[PDB]
RNA sequence: AGCUGCUCCCUAGCAUGCUACUACCG
RNA sequence: GCGGUAGUAGCAUGCUAGGGAGCAG
């Protein structure tokens, strides 16, 4: 702050004075030339005061708007994002099974809670002991929800893969022991 | 949020009564807000005043008090003028180079389109601002046709045959081929699929593109798109490299491509080789012959619409296996030689309204004078070629501009490429022309192109010349002068063995008149490339600035190559071409 | 109540969301489009359109947090592990998620033994640790679910009730409130699934304008939105070695709880003087106030507190409806009767009966409580109250009306039978005289789920109040719990307080001129938290401090026990704040040559700083 | 990885309020 | 000699915002 329209005159009155001061005539230079300065104080009060707020709130405008096309530009992405969502595990979903208990409904709705029950092709079965793997899923291949299923892979706790032979009554304690069996539907 | 048009910096300042709302720099801005017809900046917000029922919305007089922005009688004293230092107020206020001759754009921006001298200063400027006219051009061509007469017809007249009913208030638009229309079908409630659909003269007889049988209640437009801003050039920057780079060289050719071979090699070892043809010289299939060439590229068949990949998709059969191409259509009725939608495919059979972005090799960019820099540099965005195929010629005719209005737009300014052509020279040179006879090859050759063209066969000495009366009558859009018909039919009956051809005619209008005498069938001057009949008949009736136009008729010259009648009312071609004159009944 | 009952005799496969077909931009969905409830049968959408053109950020939003498409895209699941309900598998495999150990801050221990601790027969000893836990850890917890049966009710008893317990609610205003006037505190939290795949609640409360947060709003009282809720394992210190499981709700909920309930809830936090003391602190004088304010005008009074086993996991669902109901009793000017039943279902296909993503897999919750969502501490208060009141109502029916003396009391309880089966409709005159007898004889002191009582004990004796048998009677038949008399407790002399409430102990002590009462915590609580932390950061004392001046603060009124190795750990930490002190401010003059002044900093190794903040005279 | 309530510490800002020094006018 | 206002410095109380931590249900 030092281009404004009040510089030049302040430093003319502190000049003037100045020069009458080199003088020192009367007692009118003293009066004035500390009037000359003494008027010369309202430039330097407002006019490097005033300007000492408009910067201020510019200042405040400009980082809000910065905020705000930032928080505009978040929203874009995430919207992005949901709609990829949405139209991936769209494609896994429009069958014919579907359209076919779809259809047979009297209104067009159905409960929730059949559409896997009715539709899937995968199964998984998670099995706390042995006692419980020999009741409902011995064999290569057992039935469950009105369908046939076919046994494809099973893993253990750690995600290791364990062959159908090494499940028995005496090998059980050599297992991680929740098992986890992959199946498909039968046809 | 991005680069401003003018200087590629960082901004968030749009002219709001701009049509494209484009990025400007807060100085550039300030140019551009003070000298000429635009008022408005919009901001993360629009700067506008706050103050309820305030509709003054100019750029100077706005005033910002913290978090609102006022004018100056809407004005709290904690403010400051919006409008300072020859800089409007917004983010990176600082780093903006600015530029001081920006009257082109300014220009651009007041370009309303009407003269010829807007398309000029259109086609003379630099490659975003060429980006930023053609996408304003558009959208103006789409605020000026929508808005005009509705296509109400409120009665059918008889098979292919209706009764029309347009808006009031505002006119009606041309019934051309040049102008097709889209049909929307009224319920109770609102609209359902149609289609695109012509009409002519009845009394209303529509050209339709397939069977239809519409009632009352019906009524048309013709709809357009909502065209969003581009991303590329109109061509790629050139290359002077050593090698053909990309492909393989060659074992077997067949010596009817001896023509071909020459010209192969240059467009594959620099980065383009702008292909200018004559008519029927053997362009397409030389750009059929570059797969020929080379068995292992990739060539993206493009036009301006598919009827003339439809002709590459004609000679398709002839050459090449049906397993290595797919034809793309948009979700019409056109030639399909394959299947659709399979992208990844080695042949690619498009128009630039079709295929999704992707990469290839070579891109055969067909017809492309009746393309402007929108549809040319649309490709560009989509495919990133290495090397480009321009088949076309700015010495055929240009794409219809409804906006010509004053003067007449010259090859020169058709596009860039238009001029490429006449400032570095065409890259390309086939003087073997299996059009036309020892009569028109060698008299086109003074006329545009070049000394150039020159005889194959001999004189068949039936191409004559007959130079008529004329008399001016016009009606609406065209003209109707049955004496520039009367010489047909009267001359006609010295020649019985003159019942194959086809009568063209500048005003359309008049071949849907003249069928109910005459009997042959139309065909449209504009939309007529690539057609050819042997024997064809046409009439001048006006030597104005439409039809003889010394580069834009001769589409329909070297029609013939057994025999014409060139009947002139006129005196541009006359003592111009190259042929013989009889006596006139 | 009647639909509670019928409900046990059709198909489990009948209830959850029902969905439909719609087709956006020509590519079909699956949606939900309403709700079949065991407590409130077949519920329809009012706005469902198919053949819409796009979706806006509003509709993607409830699209995203349905189950229909999550579920209807996932594999069939037998989970063998669990009696619940299992629907879905969203990926390919299970997950195992474990609990780690404790950080050892070795430096406060060895601190500590050389002032004296940690001897053989102390008083004070540790027994508050980080527990481990394994694999199998999540699912185990979420098998006690088991415990929530289908619960019928007395009716009558039910719909009176209610009309005491609404009158302990009359002080307090409510109603809806814009999206410009809700107020969060913590923007930096997790926002649910399949939210927490992109961002916080800051990305969606920044990213949605206020006339977005109000439409949705808006949709929602005319709608059902179905979400889902995660369980999670959390990470704290305790004494018992079992784990411990939150609910995180989805946004899409919270958003709009928060606009229906959050006038109501922060004018319950800012009175003072009335039952439920939520928003009341402990400092400055406020525990004495509180305990003076329960104590009140009873005649031969006595103290009592009780417990609830397994609180949120075997609350039946029609005293959890019955809480939601009290709670918008408050609308009535701003809602109409269709809003605030739409309202309602939300609640209960939001926090009732959802959804669980437990692993990476979906199961069907039978009922209860969800911990994390918006109005919990508020609907156990509701609770509470009503479970009191029960007990009170069964003391005095239940007695030979033939033996009491009291001539009055006799006219009461004749009046409170004809109230309870002879009269249809309300009657407010009763209501009001049963309300006033209540708060003579029977004082209460409520946070959620806790509860001190003084009471008449010459009533209790005749059983014209309740005593600690009728609650054991009224949680058999109405909770299907058993509570154990060795989880309660009695006091006879009022000059000692609470033998606990909210886990602190009360001691009368003289403060300036007159005796006050005083809260103090467990001693192995405060060493506990001094020995084992979460982060191996805060093994290291001098880049902290303020955790011990927050410690110490917790630990002051400890300096007035009669026992000696009480006093002593106050005075621990007082030394131990000002070693740590000086060992940094001693780190940079040799390290590097910053002479620190000592800027007054001497003040929190003295006592006057902790003894100021239990006074009544504020500063908070 | 949740919803609430209370308390301590640090920095920024706003107005307010008290108080001190200089100048001008009355 | 006083009042009013305009400036500059130091001090407190309250409110808001941001960050760090502790306890309770
Ligand atoms: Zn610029
Ligand atoms: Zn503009
Ligand atoms: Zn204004
Ligand atoms: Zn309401």
């Amino acid at each position: 702050f030092s281009s404004l329209p009040s510089y030049a005159a302040f430093a003319t009155a502190q000049e003037a004075y100045e020069q009458a001061v080199a003088n020192g005539d009367s007692e009118v230079v003293l009066k004035k030339l500390k009037k000359s300065l003494n008027v010369a104080k309202s430039e330097f009060d407002r006019d490097a005061a005033m300007q000492r707020k408009l910067e201020k709130m510019a200042d405040q405008a400009m980082t809000q708007m910065y905020k705000q096309a930032r928080s505009e530009d978040k929203r874009a992405k995430v919207t992005s994002a949901m709609q990829t969502m949405l139209f991936t595990m769209l494609r896994k979903l429009d069958n014919d099974a579907l359209n076919n208990i779809i259809n047979n409904a009297r209104d067009g709705c159905v409960p929730l809670n059949i559409i896997p029950l009715t539709t899937a092709a995968k199964l998984m079965v998670v099995i706390p002991d042995y006692n419980t793997y020999k009741n409902t899923c011995d064999g290569t291949t057992f039935t469950y929800a009105s369908a046939l299923w076919e046994i494809q892979q099973v893993v253990d706790a750690d995600s290791k893969i364990v062959q159908l032979s090494e499940i028995s009554m005496d090998n059980s304690p050599n297992l991680a022991w929740p098992l986890i069996v992959t199946a498909l539907r039968a046809n | 949020v991005g680069a401003c048009v003018l200087c590629n910096s960082q901004t968030s300042l749009r002219c709001g009564a701009c049509i494209r709302r484009p990025f400007l720099c807060c100085k550039c801005c300030y140019d551009h807000v003070i000298s000429t017809s635009h008022k408005l900046v919009l901001s993360v917000n629009p700067y506008v005043c706050n103050a309820p029922g305030c509709d003054v919305t100019d750029v100077t007089q706005l005033y910002l008090g913290g978090m609102s922005y006022y004018c100056k009688s809407h004005k709290p004293p904690i403010s400051f003028p919006l409008c300072a230092n020859g800089q409007v107020f917004g983010l990176y206020k600082n780093t903006c180079v600015g530029s001081d001759n920006v009257t082109d754009f300014n220009a651009i921006a007041t370009c309303d389109w009407t003269n010829a001298g807007d398309y000029i200063l259109a086609n003379t400027c630099t490659e975003r601002l060429k980006l930023f006219a053609a996408e304003t051009l558009k959208a103006t061509e789409e605020t000026f046709k929508l808005s005009y007469g509705i296509a109400t017809v409120r009665e059918v007249l008889s098979d292919r045959e209706l009764h029309l009913s347009w808006e009031v208030g505002k006119p009606r638009p041309p019934l051309n081929r040049n102008y097709v229309f889209t049909g929307y079908r009224v319920t109770k409630n609102s609209k359902v699929q149609i289609g695109e659909y012509t009409f002519e003269k009845g009394a209303v007889v529509y050209r339709g593109t397939t069977t239809y049988k519409l009632n009352v209640g019906d009524y048309f437009v013709l709809t357009s798109h909502t065209v969003m801003p581009l991303s590329a050039p109109t061509l790629v920057p050139q290359e002077h490299y050593v090698r053909i780079t990309g492909l393989y060289p060659t074992l077997n050719i067949s010596d009817e491509f001896s023509s071909n071979v020459a010209n192969y090699q240059k467009v594959g070892m620099q980065k383009y080789s702008t292909l200018q043809g004559p008519p029927g010289t053997g362009k397409s299939h030389f750009a059929i012959g570059l797969a020929l060439y080379y068995p292992s590229a990739r060539i993206v068949y493009t036009a301006c619409s598919h009827a003339a990949v439809d002709a590459l998709c004609e000679k398709a059969l002839k050459y090449l296996p049906i397993d290595k191409c797919s034809r793309i259509i948009p979700a019409v009725e056109c030639f399909d030689k394959f299947k659709v939608n399979s992208t990844l495919e080695q042949y690619v059979f498009c128009t630039v309204n079709a295929l999704p972005e992707t990469t290839a090799d070579i891109v055969v960019f067909d017809e492309i004078s009746m393309a402007t820099n929108y549809d040319l540099s649309v490709v560009n965005a989509r495919l990133r070629a290495k090397h480009y195929v321009y088949i076309g010629d700015p010495a055929q005719l240009p794409a219809p501009r409804t906006l010509l209005t004053k003067g007449t737009l010259e090859p020169e300014y058709f596009n860039s490429v238009c001029r490429l052509m006449k400032t570095i020279g065409p890259d390309m040179f086939l003087g073997t022309c299996r059009r036309c006879p020892a009569e028109i090859v060698d008299t086109v050759s003074a006329l545009v192109y070049d000394n150039k063209l020159k005889a194959h066969k001999d004189k068949s000495a039936q191409c004559f010349k007959m130079f008529y009366k004329g008399v001016i009558t016009h009606d609406v859009s065209s003209a109707i002068n049955r004496p520039q018909i009367g010489v047909v039919r009267e001359f006609l009956t010295r020649n019985p063995a003159w019942r194959k051809a086809v009568f063209i005619s500048p005003y359309n209008s008049q071949n849907a008149v003249a069928s109910k005498i005459l009997g042959l069938p139309t065909q449209t001057v504009d939309s007529s490339q690539g057609s050819e009949y042997d024997y064809v008949i046409f009439t001048q009736t006006t030597e104005t600035a439409h039809s003889c136009n010394v580069n834009r008729f001769n589409v329909a010259i070297t029609r013939a190559k057994v025999g014409i009648l060139c009947i002139m009312s006129d005196r541009d071609l006359y003592d111009k071409l190259q042929f013989t004159s009889l006596e006139i009944p | 109540n009647f639909n509670v009952l019928f409900s046990t005799v059709f198909p489990p496969t009948s209830f959850g969301p029902l969905v439909r077909k719609i087709f956006v931009d020509g590519v079909p969905f699956v949606v939900s489009t309403g709700y079949h409830f065991r407590e409130l049968g077949v519920v329809h959408n009012q706005d469902v359109n198919l053949h819409s053109s796009r979706l806006s950020f509003k509709e993607l939003l409830v699209y995203a947090a349905d189950p229909a498409m999550h579920a209807a895209s996932g594999n069939l699941l037998l989970d063998k592990r669990t009696t619940c309900f299992s629907v879905a598998a969203l990926t390919n495999n299970v997950a195992f998620q474990t609990v780690k150990p404790g950080n050892f801050n070795k430096d406060f221990y060895d601190f500590a033994v050389s002032k004296g601790f940690f001897k053989e027969g102390s008083s004070v000893e540790l027994k508050h640790f980080f527990f481990a836990q394994d694999g199998n850890a999540a699912i185990s917890d979420y098998d006690y679910y088991r415990y929530n049966l289908p619960t019928m009710c007395d009716i009558r008893q039910l719909l009176f009730v209610v009309e005491v317990v609404d009158k302990y609610f009359d002080c307090y205003d409510g109603g809806c409130i814009n999206a410009n006037q809700v107020i969060v505190n913590n923007l930096d939290k997790s926002a649910g699934f399949p939210f927490n795949k992109w961002g916080k609640a800051r990305l969606y409360y920044d990213s949605m304008s206020y006339e977005d947060q109000d439409a949705l709003f808006a949709y929602t009282k005319r709608n059902v939105i179905p979400t889902i809720t995660q369980m999670n394992l959390k990470y704290a210190i305790s004494a018992k070695n079992r784990a411990r499981t939150v609910a995180g709700v989805s946004i899409c909920s919270t958003m709009t709880n928060r606009q229906f309930h959050q006038k109501l809830l922060k004018s319950i936090a800012a009175t003072r003087g009335a039952t439920v003391v939520i928003g009341t602190s402990k400092f400055y004088g406020g525990w004495h106030n509180m305990l003076k304010t329960v104590y009140s005008d009873v005649e031969n009074p006595h103290l009592m507190g009780w417990d609830y086993p397994k609180c949120d996991r075997a609350m039946p669902n029609m005293l959890r409806i019955m809480a939601s109901l009290v709670l918008a009793r408050k609308h009535t000017t701003c809602c109409s009767l269709s809003h605030r039943f739409y309202r309602l279902a939300n609640e209960c296909a939001q926090v009732l009966s959802e959804m669980v993503m437990c692993g990476g897999s979906l199961y069907v919750k039978p009922g209860g409580t969800s911990s994390g969502d918006a109005t919990t501490a508020y609907a156990n208060s509701v609770f509470n109250i009503c479970q009191a009141v029960t007990a009170n109502v069964n003391a005095l029916l239940s007695t030979d009306g033939n033996k009491i003396a009291d001539k009055y009391v006799r006219n009461l309880q004749h009046r409170l039978y004809e109230c309870l089966y002879r009269n249809r409709d309300v009657d407010t005159d009763f209501v009001n005289e049963f309300y006033a007898y209540l708060r003579k004889h029977f004082s209460m002191m409520i946070l959620s789920d806790d509860a001190v009582v003084c009471f008449n004990s010459t009533y209790a004796s005749q059983g014209l109040v309740a005593s600690i048998k009728n609650f054991k009677s009224v949680l058999y038949y109405q909770n299907n719990v058993f509570m154990s008399e060795a989880k309660c407790w009695t006091e006879t002399d009022l000059t000692k307080g609470p033998h606990e409430f909210c886990s602190q102990h009360t001691m009368l002590v003289k403060q300036g001129d007159d005796y006050v009462y005083l809260p103090y915590p467990d001693p192995s609580r405060i060493l506990g938290a001094g020995c084992f932390v979460d982060d191996i950061v805060k093994t290291d004392g001098t880049l902290m401090i303020e955790r011990f001046v927050s410690l110490a603060i917790d630990a002051y009124p400890l300096t007035k026990h009669p026992n000696q190795e009480y006093a002593d750990v106050f005075h621990l930490y007082l030394q131990y704040i000002r070693k740590l002190h000086d060992e940094l401010t001693g780190h940079m003059l040799d390290m590097y040559s910053v002479m620190l002044t000592n800027d007054n900093t001497s003040r929190y190794w003295e006592p006057e700083f902790y003894e100021a903040m239990y006074t009544p005279h504020t500063v908070l």
